[PDB]
């Protein structure tokens, strides 16, 4: 009766109970979302109850099966997570504070309320209003009011109690064998014991900083171009050899350039490829837009979807009667059951929305055989990257063709090209320094290279010189300017962001080399090849059962992430910005600000 | 002429469960092999050492039908040379079995919005079992290296776990209704056989 076997069978039975048990708390929160009543929130408020007080006493009672003395590996896995302590080892006072702390964090930052100063009543939240104001207008002095008045009415308030979470949880960490929080939140990409495939906590920054090395150049010369386009609807706000303002990114924190496409265009007279007034033309409805996206997926040698996928998934909105909420997830309840929720319409977006939730469901197909707790993505990652990956190929030119959405005799020029490269570079590659320095920050914080007297300077400092983003206005140690981002209200990580759009391009090309496909990578169509569809489900159906370096050789042939892949898309668009930017000037000096 | 009853096994209201399956002997009659090809959706009618065509007309001594209900990824173990939770431990062929497995959805009748616990199985057992054999105890089985006395804890697991069927399952969790044939000779004359 060695420890193997105890191991073994009570992960047989933790397996057996948690299906049935997360069975039903996904049919009630799935009713609730389709059904907003009281009754459907109180079952699903006592199914939710239920699964964590089972889940908190299986990892109570998991404690005693040591990992020394376990050596399969794979049952290795499933003790890990069931053996994570997490806020329970702590005294019941700290952790009622602790949970008091997140919640007065998230309803702070959900009840947020600025009004402005002229009449005190017509005060408007985040979403809608703030977001509107930031995406859609083009006043300098709007934007700059809204920016600070969101900063200076909501993150004052937050500063004292991220302090109390930042010692908390940094007390949590040291007690569950860690350094820091930091650390914690790394140990998703850790992997120990396999020969040959291990990646130690500490090599995520490098392999990090490495990559963004590389990243660094076309970063500048995009930063240049939108400079250089910026100049024109602000006159008299941007230096041509300084930092851009945060509160001129057509977003509030900065996280996309998406919406400075109506000014960064590059050749605006040609329009873009929109395919909404061929789909209604053509009496197009939902079935038909799922069938669509069905068809490709098979033409790629994935299976079908199943029979009650059809019957049990709704795809339209019911109505005034019900109310269901409009957010597009993919269900996987478990037990065979795949469900879509989403309010489709007749639109482009829907059209390659469709696709990224149907790649969502088979991914959750494909791992269906594995056990319970490795029933997952190789890492934090890896869902994302597959949904964009099916997504690509649903936009290109000759994929609308073969559907019948474009006229046989449509001629592609280069010039639509470059717009659809600035369009994906706007929300791309203008997103991976945010994340990289806001997780450093975060990372540097938790470890304690930041006294809390440097908060603020070290983030405007870190903002100016890795991102190229100068604050408008000063800020002293009372604001808290991070904690304004949903993710940092609410404990959440943002190395994902960053690390799927690396793992993303790598996984196209490496499927474009497969399907013999000449010409860009950009112009790359993975219907009708059988070769893509076998590389992809071999790494698709492995789950958390292996390291995500391995899952990430059974596709790319490559052991570590890289960029070469990511720079190789966005090829002619680069070349493009450097004959553009000859006569302008590359770089940013951290000296400039605003209100210098 | 008295027809051998193949009605009741094949249109009973329930069940029993695959611990403990019900064997109703059929003797004495003349067989007939049409009231079995209906029921047109049979997710499986694989036969071994017999052809279902041939089977229209022999004459054996005693045939077996067992009734029991699986999901549906667990047929597959109804075969001989099959290993697994419902081989191991519930049901085992033996590797000469001579009969026909017929195995067809059942998600109508042996399913309850809000989960039907009525139908259960073994999970954890000792050894093995030899073929055409049954286990209805319910004592507790010892995981560990003490003895429980029969209560459950540390180390002691209730050994059958409810199947909890509910309508919106997959196919492979689907009830699945299952019936096998068993076909022996003895030295007796043969007279179980139809004109
Ligand atoms: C994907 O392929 C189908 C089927 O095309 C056939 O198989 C290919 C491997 C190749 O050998 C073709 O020459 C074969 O015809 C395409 O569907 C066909 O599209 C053409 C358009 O030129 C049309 O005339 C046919 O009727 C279609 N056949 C059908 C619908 O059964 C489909 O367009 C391809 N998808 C692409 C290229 O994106
Ligand atoms: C989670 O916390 C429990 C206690 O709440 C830990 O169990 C104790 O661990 C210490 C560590 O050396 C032992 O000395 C004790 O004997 C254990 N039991 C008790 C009752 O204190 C448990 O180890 C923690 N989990 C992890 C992964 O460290
Ligand atoms: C739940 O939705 C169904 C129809 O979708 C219907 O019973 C009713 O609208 C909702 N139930 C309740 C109790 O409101
Ligand atoms: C790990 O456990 C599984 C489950 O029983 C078993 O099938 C597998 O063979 C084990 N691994 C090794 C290397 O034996
Ligand atoms: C998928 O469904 C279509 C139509 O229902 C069918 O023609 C096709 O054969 C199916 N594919 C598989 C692999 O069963
Ligand atoms: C596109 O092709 C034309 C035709 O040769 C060429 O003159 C032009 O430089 C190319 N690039 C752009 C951005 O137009
Ligand atoms: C099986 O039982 C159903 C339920 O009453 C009945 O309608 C059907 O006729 C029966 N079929 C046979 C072959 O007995
Ligand atoms: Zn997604």
């Amino acid at each position: 009766s060695t420890i193997e076997e105890q191991a073994k069978t009570f992960l047989d039975k933790f397996n057996h109970e948690a299906e049935d048990l997360f069975y039903q708390s996904s049919l009630a929160s799935w009713n609730y979302n389709t059904n907003i009543t009281e009754e459907n929130v109180q079952n699903m408020n006592n199914a939710g109850d239920k699964w964590s007080a089972f889940l908190k006493e299986q990892s109570t009672l998991a404690q005693m099966y040591p990992l020394q003395e376990i050596q399969n590996l794979t049952v290795k896995l499933q003790l890990q997570a069931l053996q994570q302590n997490g806020s329970s080892v702590l005294s019941e006072d700290k952790s009622k504070r602790l949970n008091t702390i997140l919640n007065t964090m998230s309803t702070i930052y959900s009840t947020g309320k600025v009004c402005n100063p002229d009449n005190p009543q017509e005060c408007l939240l985040l979403e809608p209003g703030l977001n509107e104001i930031m995406a859609n207008s083009l006043d300098y002095n709007e934007r700059l009011w809204a920016w600070e008045s969101w900063r200076s009415e909501v993150g004052k308030q937050l500063r004292p109690l991220y302090e109390e979470y930042v010692v908390l949880k940094n007390e949590m960490a040291r007690a569950n064998h860690y350094e820091d929080y930091g650390d914690y939140w790394r140990g998703d990409y850790e992997v120990n014991g396999v020969d040959g495939y291990d990646y130690s906590r500490g090599q995520l920054i490098e392999d990090v900083e490495h990559t963004f090395e590389e990243i660094k150049p076309l970063y500048e010369h995009l930063h240049a171009y939108v400079r250089a386009k910026l100049m024109n609807a602000y006159p008299s706000y941007i230096s041509p050899i300084g930092c851009l303002p945060a509160h001129l990114l057509g977003d509030m924190w900065g996280r996309f350039w998406t919406n400075l496409y109506s000014l960064t265009v590059p050749f605006g007279q040609k329009p873009n490829i929109d395919v909404t007034d061929a789909m209604v033309d053509q009496a197009w409805d939902a079935q038909r837009i799922f069938k669509e996206a069905e068809k490709f997926f098979v033409s790629v040698g994935l299976p079908n979807m199943t029979q009650g996928f059809w019957e049990n998934s709704m795809l339209t909105d019911p109505g005034n009667v019900q109310k269901a909420v409009c957010h597009p997830t993919a269900w996987d309840l478990g037990k065979g059951d795949f469900r879509i929720l989403m309010c489709t319409k007749v639109t482009m977006d829907d059209f390659l929305t469709a696709h990224h939730e149907m790649g969502h469901i088979q991914y959750d197909m494909a791992y269906a055989a594995q056990p319970f707790l490795l029933r997952n993505g190789a890492n934090e990652g890896f869902h994302e990257a597959v949904g964009e990956i099916m997504s690509l190929s649903a936009a290109t030119p000759k994929h609308l063709k073969s559907i019948g959405l474009l006229s046989p005799d449509f001629q592609e020029d280069n010039e639509t090209e470059i717009n659809f490269l600035l369009k994906q570079a706007l929300t791309i590659v203008g997103t991976l320094p945010f994340t990289y320095m806001l997780e450093k920050w975060r990372w540097m914080v938790f470890k304690g290279e930041i006294p809390k007297d440097q908060w603020m300077k070290k983030w405007w400092e870190m903002k100016r010189e890795i991102v190229g983003v100068v604050e408008p206005v000063p800020h002293d140690e009372t604001y808290c300017d991070p904690a304004s981002l949903f993710h940092v209200s609410n404990d959440y990580s943002f190395i994902r962001y960053y690390t799927r759009t690396l793992y993303q391009f790598q996984f196209q090309e490496a499927l474009c080399q497969a399907a013999k496909h000449e010409g860009p990578l950009h112009k790359c169509d993975i219907s009708n090849s059988t070769e893509a569809g076998q590389k992809l489900f071999n790494m698709l159906r492995l789950g958390k059962s292996e390291p995500w370096t391995l899952a990430l050789e059974n596709v790319v042939g490559a052991k570590n992430m890289n960029v070469r892949p990511l720079l190789n898309y966005f090829e002619p668009l680069f070349t493009w910005l450097k004959d553009q930017n000859k006569n302008s000037f590359v770089g940013w000096s951290t000296d400039w600000s605003p209100y210098a | 002429t008295n027809l051998c009853p193949f009605d009741e096994v094949f249109n009973a209201t329930t069940f029993a469960s695959v611990y403990a399956w019900n064997r109703k002997r059929i003797s004495n009659c003349v067989a007939d092999y049409s009231v079995l090809y209906n029921f047109a959706p049979f997710f499986a009618f694989k036969c071994y050492g017999v052809s279902p065509t041939k089977l229209n007309d022999l004459c054996f001594t005693n045939v077996y039908a067992d009734s029991f209900v699986i999901r549906g990824n667990e047929v597959s173990q109804i075969a001989p040379g099959q290993t697994g939770n419902i081989a191991d431990y519930n049901y085992k062929l033996p590797d000469d079995f001579t009969g026909c497995v017929i195995a067809w959805n059942s998600n109508k009748l042996d399913s309850k919005v809000g989960g039907n616990y009525n139908y259960r199985y073994r999970l954890f057992r000792k050894s093995n079992l030899k073929p055409f054999e049954r286990d209805i105890s319910t004592e507790i089985y010892q995981a560990g290296n003490k003895p429980c006395n029969g209560v459950a804890g540390v180390n002691c697991y209730f050994p059958l776990q409810s199947y909890g069927f509910r309508p919106t399952y997959g196919v492979g969790h689907q009830p699945y209704r299952v019936v096998v044939l068993s076909f022996e000779l003895l030295h007796a004359p043969a007279t179980v056989c139809g004109p």
